[PDB]
């Protein structure tokens, strides 16, 4: 029920998603 | 462009774009944090010379320096006296209330950094030009063209030098004090970028 991810990876995730 | 073009454009985009249970705090964090990151990307587009870099270099810079930009952007949301941090949704929280997240050490490091940054009393223009410098000053590992980034960095660094001299000429170390925040930001990124975040799945 809960996902764990580093601050760096979550930032990179938002970034790569925004550059689509 | 000219130094006054850089200050005017970077400061304009800065005003346009930027300026109680554990589970509920992580939803408020996620819903504040995601738009905050997007805001950094939109602000970056409006930085004179950023879109001229290759798509790879733009993404590489944003991936490396977005945590550091958020430390500068969120610094004002840390009330050192009350020991309260406010989120981008205008919700205010105590340090103890926020202790239920991972961090702990990141939150107290942020109180010290914001306090240090506060003593400078940066005008909105100055803060906006520093935020741009922080973003282009990230680790240049894996850059297709580091030379283009280094020249973009010096263009923003020259405008920041001039603005700071125009505002407080007698405070000859103001520019120095600003470049001295860069290793403090690099330590906080190195110490806390690997801390874990929780999201409802
Ligand atoms: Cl989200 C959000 N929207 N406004 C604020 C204000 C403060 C704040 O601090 C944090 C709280 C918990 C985990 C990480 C951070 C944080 C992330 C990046 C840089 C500095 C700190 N998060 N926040």
């Amino acid at each position: 029920t809960h996902r764990l991810i580093t601050l760096a990876d979550h930032i990179a995730q938002i970034i790569t998603q925004d550059f689509a | 462009p000219t130094v006054e073009d850089v200050i005017s454009q970077v400061a304009r985009a800065h005003r346009e774009i930027f300026t109680r249970t554990v589970q509920e705090i992580w939803e408020d964090f996620s819903m504040s944090f995601t738009p905050a990151v997007r805001e950094v990307v939109e602000f970056a587009k409006h930085i004179p010379g950023f879109r001229d870099l290759s798509q790879h270099d733009q993404v590489t810079l944003l991936k490396a320096g977005t945590f550091e930009v958020l430390m500068v952007r969120f610094a004002s949301l840390f009330n050192v006296k009350d020991q309260t941090v406010m989120f981008l949704s205008r919700t205010t929280y105590s340090l103890q209330e926020l202790g239920a997240m991972g961090m702990g050490d990141l939150l107290s490091a942020m109180f010290d950094f914001s306090e240090k940054l506060n003593s400078l009393a940066l005008t909105e223009e100055e803060l906006g030009l520093f935020t741009a410098v922080v973003l282009v000053s990230a680790d240049r590992s894996g850059m297709e063209n580091s030379a283009s980034v280094e020249q973009l960095q010096e263009t923003l660094l020259r405008a920041l030098r001039a603005l700071v001299l125009k505002n407080r000429p007698l405070e000859t170390s103001r520019f120095t004090k600003l470049l001295l925040k860069l290793p403090d930001l690099r330590t906080l990124n190195n110490m806390h970028s690997e801390k874990l975040l929780s999201f409802r799945v």
